[PDB]
């Protein structure tokens, strides 16, 4: 009246591995923030060639 | 075998904002520096017989965080010296750390509307309402370590100036002005990628060549707390506590009681 | 079963002279991942013959909607004190280096308990404490959420700053929530919470 | 970089009586992989000024086309070596039972060293046995293919076994049979394949047992492969030392992956060296039947 | 079913009373508190007596 033996296939027999899923990445990854403090705005920069 | 969407474009997003990064720092160490090195008391003689020096004044560190009136009255002082030199201080701008930027901010005389020197939205960065010049946050202060080998850009040509020295561990609230320092630019930042077929790899690089020195003499002022020569952490009382606590004073109500 | 994660680090500047080829600097990386094994229930049944003599009106809607109502409920618990872990688990004292050479720590801010209840002042400066916290390490708070139990949700409320309106931090209703002014963050109240026993009821997701 | 296979089990059959309904039966799913991790590159170097002053016209296509048919010679050989060792390593002797119990174990057989190619009868009875105790096995027969060297095919084609039909063929269990040179050869005291390393056990490297096999039967999906890079050459020529760089790279792996439709027959073969003097194992039966097919021959 | 894993570090921060290790009733004073109660005395109006 119930089934009993459930045919599973995430389990291994032989063993040596807990599972057998694919592990799948989802296409996302992090970095730092660092805003931009852009501090050198208010100095004329000057630029120089030659000399 | 990266398994990455793109990597490379993302290392040279990232390269671009080290150089920035990197770039910002300077230009405040070198504020700090120009702030620090001439005082009156170091020099004891000005560049040109006529002009005036910088105006550096130090207070305690451990009642910094304490009481914002400190603080405020440290900026005031550091503002009226610098006006008894003649200088006019309407295009003046403070820097601060954000620890400290929080303490000037968190005032009853800023927060309370009645009293006329307030401002609403201070988030961004408030404008200071007795004096005009207006205060904005930064992160890039300089840290001290004990045993840091030289700061990139120092060469033992110009006296190793880049690199920082242990008076402005905790320096908070640089002042400067438009001509405080003289910077000049060689090569712009630019990112290359390279596919080297020799060797079988992909090269990320990006390169920038900055300058900076302190110049004007007088357009910085810079506050700093009293800390060990030794070591980052601050020990002593600063040289111009005296002076300060005496202006902390000042901005309180009497309010006798019966 | 699972879903994964990863994270890039740093990379280093140096000095060149010219005519030379730098050597190049490493990047780490690290992953990070959740799974999923446990599925829960709720189940009723109902005679034909007691449905159909009952006095109740549309009784299978209603079990309906209670069930639905019971499981929303489970899963927002779960995510509160899911996200309450991470932030005491991680907090530089415990784990004292960075999954890269770049990222940051989680902020946990202790306090004393009684003075807690007591001040209104104390809770405030203690959250402004975590989010300046979280400024110095270069994360933006454009977008963060505060919660809080409606204990200390009344509590932040009662300091004279936020009531009185002369202060520049002042809000005209905060029964169902706030914004907070000295950083402009909202504070939404929620009343699902932990609660702590000495009993040990096994919260039915927690496995071996 | 890992490749997975992802097998799968047996179902079994019960009776049902009348509202029986009966339980269940399980199934296994073991899943073995392969991980690749190395690159080969062939590259050959031309000076400008012999290149403007060569003799040959299209030099360059020329040794890209030699570069490609080495690379090729090394993969068949990588191939080759690999699906011996997983013939060698996978009889019922070390596994004792097999992963998916449905499925089955490949099969291997013993050869004394002498009169390997002395008698004909030996070798084809051998060959014939270790053939039927792979098919009895459900092989399909038609998919599998036999692979023995030159040498041993010289031997075999005394017996009437192999006709044509442009590959050959046994007479029965009609089957293709390619000869190839492409075998191990266990110098003992070469350094490494160049493919092994430490972390997959070095594989790829030829053991003692593994030189002088005399045939290999196998099927289709018998190996698991995985390839990251096609092999491709680029000519490039570079301002600073004017040169020209053909440069062609692979960058390949393989395994055994079926464990059922690989058959090996290798001799007995002494340790540590050549040399075999090996009385071989698996040899009291097989003798047995070289002794099967005779001719009464009364005489006059 | 649902699963949830705390990640991102720096996303989440929390501020938790002290709270003895056995039992859920508090008797510990504090990790943090001196950081605090140096944050709380900022916000006041400041009187001199006189």
């Amino acid at each position: 009246s119930t089934p009993n033996v459930l045919t599973n296939v995430a389990v291994s027999h032989s063993g040596e591995v807990d599972s057998l899923l694919i592990e799948k990445f989802n296409g996302k990854v992090r970095e730092q923030y660092l805003k931009g403090e852009n501090l050198l705005s208010h100095f004329q920069v000057e630029t120089v060639t030659g000399t | 075998q990266g398994d990455i969407d793109s990597l490379k474009p993302k290392i040279a997003v990232n390269q671009a904002k080290q150089l920035k990064r990197l770039e910002d720092e300077m230009v405040v160490q070198q504020l700090m520096l120009g702030g620090i090195s001439n005082t009156k008391a170091q020099r004891t003689n000005p560049r040109v017989p006529g002009h005036g020096f910088s105006i550096n004044v130090n207070i305690t560190a451990d009642t910094a965080e304490t009481s914002p009136q400190y603080l405020a009255a440290a900026i005031e002082y550091a503002l009226e010296q610098q006006l008894e030199q003649e200088v006019d201080i309407s295009d003046l701008v403070i820097l601060m750390p954000w620890k400290f930027f929080n303490a000037l901010r968190d005032m009853d005389r800023i927060v309370d509307r009645s009293y006329t020197l307030a401002d609403e939205s201070t988030v961004q960065g408030f404008a200071l309402k007795s004096f005009n010049v207006p205060v904005v946050p930064s992160n890039r202060f300089p840290k001290f370590s004990q045993g840091a080998a030289h700061h990139k850009l120092s060469n033992a040509d110009n006296g190793f100036r880049y690199d920082t020295t242990a008076p402005m561990a905790g320096a908070v609230a640089v002042i400067f002005s438009m001509d405080a320092l003289l910077v000049g630019r060689t090569i712009e930042l630019t990112g290359d990628i390279f596919w080297e077929k020799k060797e079988k790899t992909f090269y990320i690089d990006t390169y920038l060549a900055e300058g900076a020195i302190p110049d004007r003499w007088e357009a910085v002022s810079v506050v700093t707390t009293a800390r060990n020569a030794t070591t980052g952490d601050p020990d002593g009382t600063g040289a111009d506590d005296t002076v300060v606590t005496k202006r902390a004073n000042r901005k309180v109500i009497l309010t006798k009681a019966v | 079963n699972t879903v994964s994660n990863k994270y890039l680090g740093e990379t280093e500047i140096q000095v060149l002279a010219p005519g030379q080829s730098p050597a190049a600097t490493p990047t780490k990386a690290d992953k990070n991942q959740v799974v999923i094994d446990t599925t829960v229930i709720a189940r009723n049944t109902v005679a034909m013959l007691h449905d159909v003599q009952g006095d109740i009106d549309s009784l299978k809607p209603k079990i309906a909607v209670n069930q639905a109502k019971q499981l929303k409920r489970l899963e927002d618990e779960m995510v509160v004190q899911q996200l309450m872990l991470g932030g005491i688990s991680n907090t530089k004292a415990q784990r004292t280096n960075p999954r890269v050479p770049g990222h940051g720590f989680s902020i946990n801010v202790n306090i004393t308990a009684d003075t807690a209840e007591t001040s209104p002042q104390y809770l405030a400066a203690a959250i402004e404490y975590a989010l300046e916290q979280q400024l110095e390490q270069e994360v933006d708070i454009s977008d963060l959420v505060i919660l809080m139990p409606w204990k200390f949700f009344n509590a932040l409320r009662d300091m004279d700053r936020i009531v009185d309106r002369s202060y520049t931090l002042a809000d005209e209703s905060t029964v169902q929530g706030f914004a907070l002014k000295s950083f402009n963050v909202p504070v939404v109240p929620s009343n699902r919470f932990p609660k702590f026993s000495q009993g040990a009821a096994h919260h039915k997701l927690s496995n071996a | 970089n890992t490749v997975s296979n992802k097998y799968l089990g047996e179902t079994e059959i019960q009776v049902l009586a009348p509202g029986q309904s009966p339980a269940a039966t399980p199934t296994k799913a073991d899943k073995n992989q392969v991980v690749i991790d190395t690159t080969v590159i062939a590259r050959n170097t031309v000076a400008m000024l012999h290149d403007v002053q060569g003799d040959i016209d299209s030099l360059k296509p020329k040794i890209a086309v030699n570069q490609a048919k080495q690379l090729k010679r090394l993969e068949d050989e990588m191939v080759v070596q690999q699906l011996m060792l997983g013939g060698i390593s996978n009889t019922k002797a070390q596994r004792t039972n097999p992963r998916v119990p449905g499925h089955g174990f490949s099969i291997n057989v013993n050869i004394t060293a002498d009169t390997a190619e002395t008698s004909p009868q030996y070798l084809a009875a051998a060959i014939e046995y270790a053939l039927e105790q792979q098919l009895e096995q459900e092989v399909d027969i038609s998919d599998l293919v036999i692979l023995m060297p030159w040498k041993f095919f010289n031997a075999l084609r005394d017996m009437d076994r192999i006709v044509d039909r442009q590959g050959f063929a046994l007479k029965s269990f009609n089957v293709p049979v390619v000869p190839s040179n492409r075998f191990p050869k266990f110098s003992q005291g070469a350094a490494h394949h160049k493919l092994s390393n430490a972390d997959n056990g070095f594989r790829y490297d030829t053991t003692a047992p593994m030189a002088g096999a005399v045939a290999v039967i196998f099927s289709m999906d018998a190996l698991l492969v995985g390839r990251t890079i096609e092999l491709t050459g680029d000519i490039f020529w570079e301002k600073k030392e004017k040169t020209f760089y053909i440069d062609t790279y692979l960058a390949e792996g393989a395994i055994p992956d079926r464990w059922e439709a690989v058959s090996v027959v290798t001799t007995a073969r002494n340790a540590t060296t050549g040399d075999p003097d090996g009385t071989g194992a698996d040899d009291t039966v097989v003798t047995k039947r070289a002794n099967r097919k005779v001719i009464l021959t009364k005489a006059v």
